[PDB]
RNA sequence: GUGGAAAAGGAUGUGGAGUUGCUUAGACAACCAGGAUGUUGGCUUAGAAGCAGCCACCAUUUAAAGAGUGCGUAAUAGCU
RNA sequence: GCCGUGCUAAGCGGGGAGGUAGCGGUGCCCUGUACCUGCAAUCCGCUCUAGCAGGGCCGAAUCCCUUCUCGAGGUUCGUUUACUUUAAG
């Protein structure tokens, strides 16, 4: 994970899931994992 | 580093800002623009981390165009003294920036560079802020 | 979109003047199967065949409204269409039906193109 | 692009009814499955044939239509011929047996690890490393799946432990 | 099916080629001569080698024509090509020597005539910037 | 639990008003097929052939193959 | 070619958990009776596989290949002792 308050997807693959009031990001890649707050 | 080279006054006063700026409502000079949308200070250090910003993504152009020149001095007095005695030194200057600015104008680059310049440029500075290009 | 219009007025003035046509699925495209048919269509005939595959209801019935309403058939799927000119296909048709019977994938067991009127066991 | 009003059938021999207003009960050849759901929805079944039916169309009545006729579609043909999922194990000494009717793993530890299946749901061993779970609900079943395969995740360094059939995992190279 | 570019200069060691012969389920040594005999017709070339492996257990062994360009270094004069393109021009090649060199690949080649032939070699020749006359 | 405390920034949250290409001569997705040849692009690694880069931006019948976006010790695989 | 005069060099250990479809090496056992300093393992010389600088070699091959060996280790089985740790009875 990655907890910063800006999250954007850093390579193409990445897509974002909004999830539990808290909009995560997923990407095949787990150094691309981040969610904010 | 952008210094005015002789000043009449070296202190005066610090000013009231309100409405919008009167002249530089359009993008002119080059074809893309960016705009202030809020009114604040902004200092030699932010207009040269733009053009630095501005300058090495986009490595080509034909210039950089900036619009504003600081003139304001603004003054500091010296830390931990008790307030009053007189007016402090003078530290830096502050360009005075109004609504419907134009900052900073682009020409001869293309669409999608000029956005991502003026993205990465316009995250430097404290004010709120539009992208615009030319009618 | 006009430009589908142009390659469908092209294509009927290809096949106005086309007197032959012979049924070939676009199925199972190895490459080995079309470099070796089409040369061998090479040593075989002319050029005039054609490796077209678009085989949507608004081309087929296009084409059978003319001549040749046999199209219905044909509709579905993807088949490719063959112009032939020159020499009336006999030989030719007899190559096709036995290197499509001697593997070398099928074709549909004949599924027949109306040259004049062709419906069945073109030879 | 709709899979809302797109219509779904009962292939052969399965039986369905309607209880109370939104409980489904489905017997099929392998068993019966009964589920209940909020009373917006609408069902009718007619002879082979059901069919959906949303009051208004609004944001989650969208995606509550949709998934109920996938949900249904999905138990059907799951009452019909059951599930599989196969899990692969990779090791040199890593071993998994089938005792009564539960399933014993060895695969780093010093006691074994037990599994009771309790809801009828098979585990079978074909060989040593594979092992296959069969089921009628597809939920349990990948409960079942997640459940064994919590007991060693597979890592990355060495592929090792379980894994699903043909699923990719992460190479990282250990020096 | 594997494909081998074998030299005329040396087939028999292990260090080229080894397990590529090795691990096709055919003795490496048994077929050498039959190699070398293919090769000494075209003696002075690299000639590829098509090995494939029937259902039956069949192996069979196919040759083909060299790659292009081969002959390109030799009417330069020079081994190795400029590898900067299309500004180091130093091969200077007959449309003749073109000709020449696109019939010695009328067979192998897939391209439809003697004009895409040319085509092909002026492809391959824009590479490393080699001029045809 | 906004109401009932607060910013630069981040987002397929949502309600309104527009603009713009495809829009049944069948779109976006889904599934089934296609993925080659010169050519293993050079030349330092006798290893690189997409696995680093001086580097082109060809032609074949293709409206499909770009000298290439991807498990891969270095090519060779169900693969995109 | 009997041999003699001024001079040499290929070369002066390998095998078996090893590393690249790659040899040498700073564990381990061996015959050693075959030389010394440095670099070289979450590594270096390096590619007909020779580890890299010099010297101690009469000096050319009995030391470059061929039954010329079993043996000093890597093994699906060891039901043939027996010990030791967790448990179906």
């Amino acid at each position: 994970m990655k907890v910063r308050p800006s999250v954007k997807p850093i390579c193409e693959k990445c897509k974002v899931i909004r999830r539990k009031g808290k909009v995560m990001v997923i990407c095949e890649n787990p150094k691309h994992k981040q969610k904010q707050g | 580093m952008l210094l005015p080279k002789r000043v009449k006054y070296r202190r005066e006063h610090r000013g009231k800002m309100r409405g919008r700026a009167k002249g530089g409502t359009e993008v002119h000079f080059g074809e893309f623009g960016i705009q202030a949308l809020e009114a604040s200070w902004i200092t030699n250090r932010q207009i040269e981390a733009a053009r630095i910003a501005m300058t090495r993504y986009m490595k080509r152009g034909g210039k950089v165009w900036i619009k504003i020149f600081p003139s304001k001095p603004y003054t500091a007095k010296p830390l931990e003294v008790r307030m009053g005695s007189g007016k402090g030194a003078p530290e830096g200057w502050v360009a005075v920036v109004k609504p419907g600015k134009v900052l900073f104008e682009i020409s001869g680059v293309s669409e999608e560079v000029a956005r991502e310049a003026l993205r990465l440029a316009s995250h430097k500075l404290p004010i709120k802020t539009k992208f615009v290009k030319r009618e | 979109a006009i430009e589908t219009k142009k390659v469908v007025v092209e294509e009927i003035a290809s096949k106005l003047k086309e007197s032959k046509s012979t049924i070939i699925v676009d199925y199972r495209g190895l490459n080995v199967s079309e470099v070796t048919e089409l040369r061998k269509q090479l040593r075989e005939a002319n050029v005039e065949f054609k490796v077209y595959k678009n085989t949507m209801t608004r081309r087929a019935v296009e084409q059978a409204e003319l001549n040749g309403l046999n199209d219905f058939l044909t509709g579905p799927n993807a088949i490719a269409f063959s112009t032939e000119d020159v020499v009336a296909p006999a030989k030719v048709l007899n190559d096709f039906a036995k290197n499509h019977e001697a593997l070398e994938i099928k074709a549909g067991v004949i599924e027949g193109k109306v040259s004049t009127v062709e419906e069945v066991k073109a030879l | 692009s709709r899979v809302g009003k797109k219509l779904l059938e009962i292939p052969s021999d399965v039986t369905v009814t309607l209880n109370d207003n939104n409980t489904v009960a489905v017997k099929g050849p392998k068993g019966e499955l009964t589920r209940t759901f909020h009373p917006d929805m609408e069902i009718k079944v007619e002879d082979n044939v059901l069919t959906v039916a949303r009051p208004s169309d609004q944001k989650e009545h969208r995606a509550l239509h949709g998934t109920t006729r996938s949900l249904l579609g999905n138990m059907v043909e799951g009452v019909s011929k059951g599930f599989e999922r196969g899990l692969e194990l990779v090791g040199v000494g890593y071993r998994a047996s089938k005792s009564g009717n539960k399933l014993v793993l060895n695969v780093g530890y010093s006691h074994p690890v037990e599994i009771v299946p309790e809801e009828g749901i098979e585990i079978e061993v074909p060989s040593q490393t594979k092992v296959v779970v069969k089921g009628t609900d597809k939920e349990r079943v990948g409960a079942i799946a997640a459940n064994i395969r919590a007991v060693r995740s597979p890592e990355p360094y060495k592929g090792k432990g379980i894994r699903y059939e043909g699923e990719v995992v992460r190479r990282k190279e250990g020096k | 099916v594997v494909k081998l570019q074998i030299p005329a200069g040396k087939a028999n060691p292990a260090p080229p080629v080894g397990p590529a012969l090795g691990q096709a389920g055919v003795n490496i040594m048994g077929f050498c001569k039959e190699f070398n005999a293919r090769t000494a017709d075209q003696a002075g070339l690299i000639i590829p080698v098509e090995i494939s492996v029937y259902e039956d257990r069949s192996f069979t062994f196919i040759t083909k024509t060299p790659p292009a360009a081969v002959l390109l270094k030799k009417a330069a004069g020079i081994e190795s090509g400029s590898g900067e393109p299309n500004r180091n021009k130093v091969a200077t090649v007959k449309r003749d020597k073109v000709r020449e060199i696109a019939e010695t690949k009328m067979p192998d080649l897939n391209a439809a005539d003697v004009e895409a032939a040319m085509r092909m070699v002026e492809g391959t020749a824009r590479s490393m910037g080699i001029v045809i006359e």
